[PDB]
């Protein structure tokens, strides 16, 4: 179990620690949290009191350094930096706790939420779409925009999530223009899968931080592409049957997980709609579907 | 974007332009069979492209082989056309190619736009005129050669004659659009309208007959009567 301790709480902020939340006061006494669990990445993120507009955090995963929180008065915001100095790091933590300065990672012993959000995604996969490479933690906010945004305006700030577009030379064969167009499985088979993500998992990690940069931040490029990644997978009539399997796990727990007031930003109608009823895979996602029905029967 | 009664005079400018009709490709009859269910007999049919401009018609007969052993006929008929659309562009030189692409179904964006990939720089519109191009098939000499076809065929006509030595292109497709939609409302007394006086002819070379210029007024002003006419009797107003 790891911590991440904060030098100060400066500003009054309410603080995100994976799917908990806290609210700090403005100068409260808050120096970090702990029993943070290992295996997994987390993300930290910050929504000031006085400006509800910038959501911004820090994707990490603990096994690769010790990271701590730190506010800069000039930039305005709470910032992640990595502390080399690995009995400077312990001392601080230990007096912090001894002090009971910290909150707890919240975590529930039943509850695989967490795991079941981010069970493909990886940190090293996560620092190849955010490009920053002297961190080892990456910073994600509201307003940061994707290539594919760009290309339709500063790129060292862009989310480089994989290009997806269903009427592109990429996506299309020469002769095969009417059969590519409406069954999908060229394109996520042999050019996605085999050509750019190399397997289903890779796939799905980014599917997954889509997902959760569009949950977290609001960040509207990163919902784009967690529905066009679905879309691509329903819109093919072959698909290997452990990915339709597991497709349907991950989206009914992001469905599960959605605030149940963002539904009408975060959802696209005509994603899912298309999706669960008109698609090759209307069938294929029992889990998904039931949870869309009893949670969300308006957007359908 | 869409074309519509604003941008009109667009029609008529120096860009290359066609419009793109699919409502003949597809053609069917349908009956019933022996044991009283019903079924379709497609006949021939035809892409309906033409620069407005013109008067160049690429009248392109498809042929009911086209159809044979496929299914979902009437979504396959949407890719067909958009198939045979880029060979045509791609058959013609480059000074020749087409700047947009003007179809009039909104339902032929998506198989054209995958299909003319290759160019991204032709512009495939919509348009929100209701264009008569369907009743292309009440002209004789069109529908004549479609019916006869025994192959894929290319034919390519002036839908204008030679009226351009007399009037301008906007004018001529005014007269051609009311043509067809007179047609498109009443066939058979649009053909007795066109017909009625024995002396003026079709010329061999041409599909519409050789009317003077006092007698197009005529002819125009009967056929305005015809489609406000079955109008009012279409809606009883």
């Amino acid at each position: 179990m790891n911590t991440v301790p904060f030098t100060s709480a400066p500003i009054e902020v309410t603080i995100g620690i994976d799917q908990y939340s806290f609210n700090v006061k403005e100068n409260q006494p808050f120096h970090g949290i702990k029993d943070i669990p290992i295996g997994h990445v987390h993300v930290i993120h910050f929504q000031h009191a006085d400006n509800s507009s910038m959501r911004y955090g820090y994707w990490f995963d603990c096994r690769m350094g010790n990271f701590y929180i730190q506010y800069d008065p000039k930039d305005g915001l709470y910032k992640m930096m990595e502390e080399r100095d690995g009995a400077k790091f312990e001392n601080i933590v230990h007096n912090f706790k001894e002090r009971q300065m910290m909150v707890s990672y919240p975590k529930i012993d039943e509850d695989d939420t967490w795991y079941n959000l981010t069970e493909f995604v990886q940190m090293d996969k996560i620092r190849k779409i955010v490009r920053k490479d002297e961190n080892q933690f990456s910073y994600v906010d509201s307003s940061m925009t994707t290539v594919q945004e760009n290309e339709l305006s500063d790129p060292a700030h862009s989310l480089n999530y994989t290009v997806i577009n269903f009427k592109s030379r990429e996506a299309i064969r020469p002769g095969h223009e009417m059969e590519d167009f409406l069954d999908k499985s060229y394109y996520l088979n042999t050019v996605m899968l085999q050509g750019i993500f190399k397997n289903s998992s890779n796939y799905f990690g980014e599917l997954q931080f889509a997902f959760l940069n569009a949950m977290f931040f609001g960040n509207y490029g990163s919902s784009l592409q967690w529905h066009a990644m679905i879309e691509l997978i329903c819109s093919s009539a072959t698909v290997p049957k452990h990915m339709l399997d597991k497709l349907d796990e991950i989206l009914y727990y992001q469905i599960k997980t959605l605030p149940e007031q963002y539904s009408d930003i975060l959802l696209n109608e005509r994603v899912w709609n298309i999706c669960l009823y008109s698609s090759f895979q209307k069938n294929s996602l029992h889990n998904t579907e039931k949870i869309m029905e009893n949670k969300y029967p308006e957007l359908l | 974007g869409a074309m519509n009664s604003s941008n009109y005079a667009e029609l008529f400018n120096n860009d290359i332009k066609l419009f793109v009709d699919d409502t003949n490709v597809y053609r069917v009859t349908v009956h019933k069979t022996f044991e009283g269910n019903v079924a379709t007999k497609a006949i021939n049919g035809c892409i309906f492209t033409l620069n407005p401009k013109t008067g160049h018609l690429f009248l392109k007969i498809i042929h009911t082989s086209v159809w044979a052993g496929q299914k979902r006929l009437s979504q396959l008929a949407k890719w067909k056309t958009a198939e045979e659309v880029s060979a045509l562009v791609r058959s013609l030189p480059k000074e020749e190619q087409p700047k947009q692409i003007i179809v009039t179904r909104k339902a032929m964006l998506d198989p054209l736009e995958v299909h003319m990939l290759d160019f991204p720089n032709i512009a495939i519109r919509p348009t929100e005129l209701r264009l008569p191009f369907s009743a292309a098939m009440s002209i004789d000499k069109l529908s004549d050669v479609v019916m006869k076809a025994t192959e894929p065929q290319m034919v390519l006509f002036n839908i204008y004659d030679d009226w351009l030595d007399r009037i301008s292109s906007y004018t001529a497709f005014s007269r051609l659009t009311l043509l067809l939609r007179a047609l498109k409302t009443n066939e058979e007394s649009a053909k007795m309208i066109l017909l009625s006086d024995p002396t003026i002819t079709i010329k061999s070379y041409h599909l519409w007959p050789s009317f003077t210029d006092e007698q197009w007024i005529t002819i125009e002003s009967q056929m305005r009567d015809l489609i406000l006419t079955e109008y009012g009797r279409k809606y009883n107003v």
